[PDB]
């Protein structure tokens, strides 16, 4: 597991030189944005169980055959497993937002998630539909200017949007 | 197109084009402004026309997507929608050519040999194009829906 | 021809004792089931179409 | 699913032993009470559309807010009332599946396991479904031990929700 | 158009001599495999459509000749393939029965590679289709019968190259 | 009386040592009952036992074991008797034992219980006759009395996947819940008539002429974004 | 290619028209002229007609100019009717033999 | 039969029958005793060959019998087995005729037009005949099962 | 594990369809043959160790190269394993005879069994004839009428035959 | 390959192949087992050999990736690594062909005209291949690194 600072340390550890004085200015620009980072995470971790169930409900109206009798997410054993499966993806996306780099997203979550949907028979294209349902709810809640000073945060919600559509192309 | 087979018709007959042929090449090119608008509607609606096209296709033919169906799994279902994107594209060619000549020699000539040789139910793919037709004609007015739907049902006729 | 009527002229008659006990499996009481892997594919549940007949089946007389 | 047959098989390969006469009597008592069971599952299937639409109306008469509150969890829409009627279709179908195999196997597999996690995620009150099942329990019209078998799997569905 | 018996009779006749021990020695060798060839030609007639469906799906089904721009895109062009592959599996069956590949170059090979160059048909993908078709044919008829039917497939692939 | 089939070992990460004194970040969190937890910290052990022996799915209300949970909190049984109650639990039979054979169930009960991968495929052959002769209750206590269970878990540790990652690296191996799911491809494909008949919904429509061919620079844009 | 002349297989299988009628109507069809008339020259169309409606090649030079001028003036419908209505067709095939 | 098309072959060629044609009419009529025994086995096994034939057909294709399938209900399922009784009958004709000529002009020529025009999945009826083939060849020895199965798979080939 | 009743239910819940009235009667057909279903199994487990040792001796009246030095079933660990596997296969087909379908037979025993023996080196078809030496030692043992009265029950012993040759082709 | 130009050499000279030519075709085909192992190492190491190849290339030539460099931005840098994937592929061809004949007529003949006409510094792409060479030879033993590196430096020589 790395954070954003660890990928600059461990890169030049393989090159073996000291960290340059123009690379410190890139790390100090990150800690100036370090407190706008912490309320993108606090906005999405607090409405976490309503990002999930409002995105599942939007999925099951577009593709109604996933919940009809003989469908994949039909029973009450497997509706709960489908609802869990978006909670785990939203968990590791917010983990990779607070670290700054995606090295824990594709390690404990996406490392072979595609190959276990071929074994389970789960439609992997429909999990990537319901991740982009959750991307549209989470970047709208990271623009919420209540209890926070007004400023430009467009470069950090575009990084949160990057970890959502990385986990969508890794299941199809 | 209407221009090329009105020529090859009068070509075979050792003659030039009659007023009946030249008052329609004339009538077709003045129709050309309205044709590009119609094809322009279907051009950037392929996301909905195809995806909702395969919507009703699976609800009406769950066998083809069920285990044992030809389009079963994540793989075949993607190709299951790929063919609908093909046939939706050829209808845009037929609308601009003013004839099913583009649809004739692409996707229609010998189509039963392909789908029979692929194991695909040819009646099933005919059901898919009909589902796309209701989505397409729902995107246009009545004067246009008599055309865009008009090319689909020709494809329905030749596909069975 | 009148001695052979109504029994031997009906080729579908001989399998009616088996094809309407082969087809007495998984009956559906409300509207909606035979979901078949998660699609709609519903029911008609009338007296006619529970026997599978159509408009071309009483009009054949 | 747990039938009386498949639990008599299950204790055999628990020890890895052969099927003795401590399991043939378990299948023998199942065959006694299956003649008062399939006469119950026939009558619940035959009067299924009477029981389902009567049980949707028993919820709406007791809880009239559900027919008029706005929001997705309530049956105040056209599609809210259809999702309510197929839910009581699902609760009647697992009762007649449990009467056929003679045990609580199908509704353990399909209804019960995972039920709390979807009634909490979709804001469905479990007192709605007890009222939908209490209408069935004393208005199926059965009489006797055929009634006594339908009132043990409807009552098993109630005690999960209760 | 000569079979093994026709070729043996021709060479023995072209020198004006009778059928000596060497000419009949090969003829006896052909009659021994006469039972194998008919059963080989039997199952190939039964699974003609299944063999061609297996070859194209195994060799050139999803390659970009199948996609737009590729040599097999339009339905007329796709339908010409399985029509075209049917001759290779059919004429190879004739060579397997006749025991002599004279019928292939007489009726298939001559003007064939000169025709595909005219149409622009890719000879590379064609041979791999026949190679894959040869691979499935060894599945049905067995090993030695596949060796016989396979001996005429690569004869087509060699001359078509 | 028929000893086990003498299989062979292989090369793995758990049978060497790490030289990791003061291990930094990827430690897999030894929950234990010798650290004397509080009643809110017994609850963080019982969730780790449910996540290890089941997956993260089957921690439902019906799959909880509320009488086995209370005997852990009274210190009546150990962790080793608590893992044995979870494999012999009736949710673990009908969800993870009725839907695969004996040669895949040994791959579950060595990945989750012992925390290591299987050595080779003969070990699945060498272990699967224990389940068919004396049963699943005879299979777990001969798997919990091995030296690989006692020399790094013992009587007080909920097990874990030992040495999943290499300490200078960041990729490592696959987690075992994402390695072996509830059922495999061989149980799913044979039942496509009664169960598992779903047919797949429609993918997002990509047009065919926008796909990259050999010699297109759009096949290297994922390389350039990792620069 | 799944082509179909159901009307012509009708009128020939019943015997309403000859094979020669069925062959001539096949020649004046549009699936023919799209196949062996459009992609070629009137020069090459004349030789490809003889291989089909006569089963032989051209014989002389004057046999070309007689049949090129006909195709030159009446196209496909004038050429194929001038082959099917010749004597050489009738001597080999009259009304019944393909 | 082999007798009628070995004639019409040599009929068209303006010639008599060669030894290759007359040593097989000869070889076929001595085979006639063994053919009637094979057809006699399938004649009074139609109760099991058809009913078990539709056994595996519904287990392999539940869509056709499910609600919405073509053979849904008590009615269509009876006709669903009626066609299998037809095709099982034609195989008895082909075995005695020594050729699929009886099966050719009955149940094979233009069969795709009928079943496409009836809404029946032609691939589904092909699955039905394959299920009958395993039941039929299970009723005979290996020397016979290479024949009785041999006529079914021809019907499978022409039916797709 | 499904018995004969659960296989009807699992096919009807997958389509979301109730049970019909004529499918209840075919399961009510099964319970009036309930004593005849049960007392077949009261033979084949009560003489069960006789069926093992009679068939295992008579296999080496047919193929004595297994007990040859160098052969597969030569040694006393391997002779104890050959009587083990024929005791297990006889045990699961008694479980399927009390069930009514073979779903416990091909989920426990026969699933993935060919690939065991080819990785073991055991001859595949040479254990299938040991199964067919147990069927005629049991279907003749089922037709014996000791203690029970007389009625036509050839339909049930065909299914008892029908498990032994379903299991025979799964090891070849 | 060594087989094709040992032929066309003796072809031009109106003669057959000498022992010097035929004892090396012989010596090359016995070398063929070891060549496929070497090319098999570079085949599924292109992820590291290319990505670490462009690693040292940018650290040694930051101008080409800096703003104004030819490979500037997300776009050109992807194509910046695409060419290295090309040249790494041709080296796998040269190793199996036993000669730079595949590398000669692909990626070497007229290469200066292309890169001069694309605005790319040809010296910069030469630096890229050298960085790939150190990664490639670090993946193989000394006996192999004298070959895999041997084909890179030929590409270095012709690329300047
Ligand atoms: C542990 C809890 C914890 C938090 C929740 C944050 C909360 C937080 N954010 C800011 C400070 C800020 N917070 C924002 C954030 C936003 N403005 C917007 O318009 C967006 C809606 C939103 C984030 C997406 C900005 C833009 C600033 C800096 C003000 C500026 O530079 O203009 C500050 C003041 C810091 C300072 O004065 O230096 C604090 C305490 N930090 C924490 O430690
Ligand atoms: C512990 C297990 C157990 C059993 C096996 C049965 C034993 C049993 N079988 C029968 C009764 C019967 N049992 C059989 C069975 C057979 N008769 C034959 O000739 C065959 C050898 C054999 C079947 C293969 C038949 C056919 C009857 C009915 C008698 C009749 O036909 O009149 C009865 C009398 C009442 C009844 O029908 O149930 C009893 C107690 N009951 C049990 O509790
Ligand atoms: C380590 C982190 C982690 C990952 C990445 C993970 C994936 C994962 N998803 C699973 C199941 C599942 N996933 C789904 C999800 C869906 N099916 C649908 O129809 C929808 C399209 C979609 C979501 C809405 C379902 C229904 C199952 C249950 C499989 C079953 O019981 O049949 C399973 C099997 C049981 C489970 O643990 O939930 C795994 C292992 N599990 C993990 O523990
Ligand atoms: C422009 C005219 C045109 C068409 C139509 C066309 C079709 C076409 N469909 C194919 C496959 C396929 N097509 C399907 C289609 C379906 N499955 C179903 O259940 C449905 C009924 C149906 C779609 C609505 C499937 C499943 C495959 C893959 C078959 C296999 O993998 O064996 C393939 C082979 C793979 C490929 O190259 O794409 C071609 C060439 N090509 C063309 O040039
Ligand atoms: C077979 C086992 C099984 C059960 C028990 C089950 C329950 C279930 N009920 C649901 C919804 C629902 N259930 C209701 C039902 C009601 N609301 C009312 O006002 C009425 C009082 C009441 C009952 C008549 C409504 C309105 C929804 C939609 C809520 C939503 O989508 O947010 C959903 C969400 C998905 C959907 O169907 O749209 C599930 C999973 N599903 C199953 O597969
Ligand atoms: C009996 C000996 C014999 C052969 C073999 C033969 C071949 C032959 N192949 C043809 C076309 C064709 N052949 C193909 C074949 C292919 N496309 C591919 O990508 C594959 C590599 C290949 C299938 C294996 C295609 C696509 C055409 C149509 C070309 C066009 O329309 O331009 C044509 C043009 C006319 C027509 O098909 O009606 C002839 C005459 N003729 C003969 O008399
Ligand atoms: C069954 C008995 C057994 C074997 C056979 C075994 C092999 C083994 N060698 C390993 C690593 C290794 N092996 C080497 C050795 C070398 N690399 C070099 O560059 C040198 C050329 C060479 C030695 C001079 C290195 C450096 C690692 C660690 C890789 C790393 O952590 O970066 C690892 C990875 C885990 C670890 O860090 O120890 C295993 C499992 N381990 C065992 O327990
Ligand atoms: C365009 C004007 C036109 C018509 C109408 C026409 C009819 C026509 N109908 C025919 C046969 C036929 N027509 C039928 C029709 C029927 N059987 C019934 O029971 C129904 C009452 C009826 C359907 C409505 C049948 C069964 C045959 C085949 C007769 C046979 O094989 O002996 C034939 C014999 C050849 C063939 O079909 O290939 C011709 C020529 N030809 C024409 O040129
Ligand atoms: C001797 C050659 C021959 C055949 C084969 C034949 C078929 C034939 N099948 C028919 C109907 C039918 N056939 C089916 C068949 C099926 N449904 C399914 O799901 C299965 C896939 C399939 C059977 C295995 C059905 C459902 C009907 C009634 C269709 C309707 O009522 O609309 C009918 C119309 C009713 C009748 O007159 O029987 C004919 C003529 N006739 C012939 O002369
Ligand atoms: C799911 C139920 C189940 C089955 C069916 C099963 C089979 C099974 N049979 C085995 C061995 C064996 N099986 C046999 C049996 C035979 N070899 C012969 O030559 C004869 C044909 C036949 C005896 C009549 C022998 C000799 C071995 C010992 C192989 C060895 O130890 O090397 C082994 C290897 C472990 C061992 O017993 O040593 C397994 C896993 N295990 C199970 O859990
Ligand atoms: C197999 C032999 C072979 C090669 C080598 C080859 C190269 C090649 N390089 C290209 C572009 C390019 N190549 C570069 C390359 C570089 N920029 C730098 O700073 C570096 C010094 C250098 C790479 C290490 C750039 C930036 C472009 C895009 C130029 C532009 O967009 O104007 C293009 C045009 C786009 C394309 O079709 O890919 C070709 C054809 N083609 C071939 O067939």
């Amino acid at each position: 597991m790395l954070d954003a600072f660890a990928k600059v340390v461990a890169q030049a550890d393989a090159r073996g030189e000291f960290l340059s004085n123009t690379q410190i200015d890139a790390l100090s620009k990150m800690v100036k944005e370090g407190n706008q980072r912490l309320d993108i995470v606090n906005k999405v971790t607090s409405n976490a169980s309503a990002i999930v169930t409002n995105s599942a409900r939007a999925l099951f109206a577009e593709q109604p055959q996933l919940i009809q009798p003989g469908g994949n997410a039909y029973t009450s054993r497997r509706m709960a497993a489908c609802l869990r499966d978006m909670e785990i993806v939203l968990r590791y996306v917010s983990y990779a937002m607070i670290a700054g780099d995606s090295s824990v997203l594709d390690d404990r979550c996406l490392n072979g998630l595609r190959e276990t949907y071929q074994a389970l028979g789960t439609p992997g294209s429909s999990v990537a539909v319901a991740i982009q349902k959750m991307k549209d709810a989470s970047v709208a809640l990271a623009n919420d200017t209540t209890g926070t000073p007004i400023g430009d945060c467009s470069s950090l919600v575009a990084e949160l949007a990057g970890y959502f559509d990385r986990a969508a192309v890794s299941v199809v | 197109s209407i221009v090329t087979k009105s020529i090859v018709n009068a070509d075979a007959e050792a003659r030039y084009l009659s007023p009946g042929e030249l008052d329609r090449i004339k009538s077709f090119v003045l129709s050309g402004q309205r044709r590009l608008r119609i094809a322009q509607t279907l051009t950037e609606n392929r996301e909905r026309i195809v995806k909702q096209g395969g919507q009703q296709l699976f609800q009406r033919r769950p066998d083809v997507v069920s285990p044992g169906g030809n389009a079963y799994g994540e793989e075949m279902t993607a190709t299951c929608l790929r063919d609908l994107d093909y046939y939706l594209r050829l209808v845009t060619y037929g609308i601009i050519a003013g004839d099913v000549t583009p649809i004739e020699e692409i996707g229609l000539v010998g189509v039963k040999e392909m789908y029979s040789a692929l194991g695909t139910p040819i009646s099933g793919v005919a059901e898919g194009i009909r589902c796309m037709k209701d989505v397409a004609c729902s995107l246009l007015s009545g004067e246009d829906a008599a055309e865009v739907g008009f090319y689909f049902d020709y494809t329905l006729a030749a596909m069975q | 021809a009148v001695k052979q009527s109504a029994a031997a002229k009906d080729t579908v008659e001989t399998w009616r004792a088996a094809a309407k006990e082969m087809a007495a499996m998984r009956g559906i009481s409300p509207m909606g089931e035979a979901y078949f892997g998660g699609i709609a594919q519903k029911v008609d549940n009338g007296a006619l179409a529970q026997l599978g007949n159509k408009a071309s089946s009483y009009k054949k007389y | 699913m747990k039938t009386p047959i498949t639990e008599a098989i299950a204790t055999a390969d628990n020890q890895g032993r052969f099927l003795s006469n401590t399991e043939l009597q378990a299948v023998n008592g199942r065959y006694q009470r299956a003649t008062a069971s399939l006469t119950a599952a026939k009558a619940l299937t035959g009067s299924a559309q009477r029981l389902i639409t009567g049980a949707a109306q028993a919820v709406y008469n007791k809880f009239p807010y559900t027919t008029q509150m706005p929001g997705p969890a309530y049956a105040s829409s056209a599609i809210g009332k259809a999702k309510c009627a197929r839910d009581i279709g699902y609760y009647l179908r697992m009762v007649t599946y449990c009467l056929v195999v003679g045990g609580t196997g199908p509704m353990d597999e399909y209804l019960v396991a995972g039920l709390e996690e979807i009634n909490r995620s979709f804001d469905l009150s479990p007192s709605w479904y007890i009222e939908a099942l209490q209408y069935i329990k004393n208005s199926h019209g059965l009489s006797g031990q055929v009634a006594n078998e339908a009132n043990a799997y409807i009552d098993y569905a109630i005690n999960t929700l209760s | 158009m000569q079979d093994a018996i026709t070729s043996v009779i021709n060479a023995a006749d072209v020198q004006g001599k009778y059928l000596d021990a060497n000419s009949v020695e090969k003829l006896r060798g052909y009659f021994q495999t006469g039972e194998l060839r008919v059963r080989a030609a039997a199952t190939i007639a039964a699974n003609a459509a299944t063999i061609i469906k297996e070859a194209v799906a195994k060799s050139l089904l999803y390659s970009d000749i199948t996609r737009p721009g590729g040599n097999m895109y339009t339905t007329r062009r796709y339908a010409a393939c399985i029509r075209d592959l049917d001759y290779y599996l059919r004429y190879a069956t004739y060579g397997m029965l006749a025991g002599d590949p004279s019928i292939l170059d007489e009726r298939v090979l001559n003007g064939l590679k000169e025709t595909y160059n005219s149409l622009g048909v890719p000879i590379g993908a064609t041979i791999q289709a026949i190679q894959a078709m040869k691979e499935v044919t060894g599945s049905l008829v067995g090993s030695d019968a596949g060796k016989e039917m396979g001996l005429y497939f690569d004869y087509i692939c060699s001359g078509l190259s | 009386s028929i000893p086990i089939l003498k299989y062979s070992l292989s090369t793995q990460n758990q049978r060497v040592e790490s030289f990791e004194v003061n291990p930094g970040d990827e430690q897999y969190r030894i929950y234990s009952t010798d650290s004397l937890p509080s009643s809110s910290e017994v609850d963080q052990i019982i969730w780790a036992a449910y996540r290890q022996i089941f997956s993260e799915h089957q921690i439902l209300k019906s799959t909880k074991q509320p009488f086995l949970e209370s005997q852990l909190r009274f210190n009546q049984i150990s962790i080793k008797d608590f893992i044995k109650g979870l494999v012999l639990s009736a949710p673990f039979r009908d969800l993870n034992y009725n839907v695969n054979n004996n040669y895949r169930f040994v791959e579950i009960c060595v990945q989750r219980v012992l925390g290591r991968d299987i050595y080779n495929e003969r070990e699945k052959i060498a272990w699967s006759i224990i389940i068919a002769t004396q049963g699943l209750e005879g299979f777990i206590d001969t798997l919990l009395n091995t030296q690989e269970y006692l020399s790094n878990f013992g009587d007080s540790i909920v097990p874990f996947q030992r040495r999943r990652i290499i300490p200078q690296r960041s990729k490592g191996e696959m987690p075992f819940n994402l390695k072996t799911p509830r059922y495999g491809i061989e149980f799913r494909s044979k039942l496509a008539a009664t169960q598992f008949s779903w047919a797949s919904p429609i993918r997002r429509f990509r047009p065919q002429e926008q796909q990259p061919k050999a010699g297109d620079p759009a096949l290297f844009l994922n390389m350039v974004q990792e620069m | 290619y799944g082509f179909s002349f159901s009307v012509l297989e009708s009128q020939v299988k019943n015997g309403q028209i000859s094979i020669k009628e069925f062959v001539r109507s096949l020649g004046k069809s549009s699936v023919y002229q799209k196949q062996f008339y459009q992609p070629y020259v009137n020069s090459r169309v004349v030789e490809l007609a003889f291989r089909h409606f006569l089963g032989r090649n051209l014989s002389s030079l004057a046999e070309f100019q007689k049949f090129f001028a006909i195709l030159s003036k009446k196209g496909l419908t004038g050429l194929v009717d001038s082959l099917i209505n010749s004597r050489e067709y009738s001597d080999y095939f009259n009304e019944e033999t393909v």
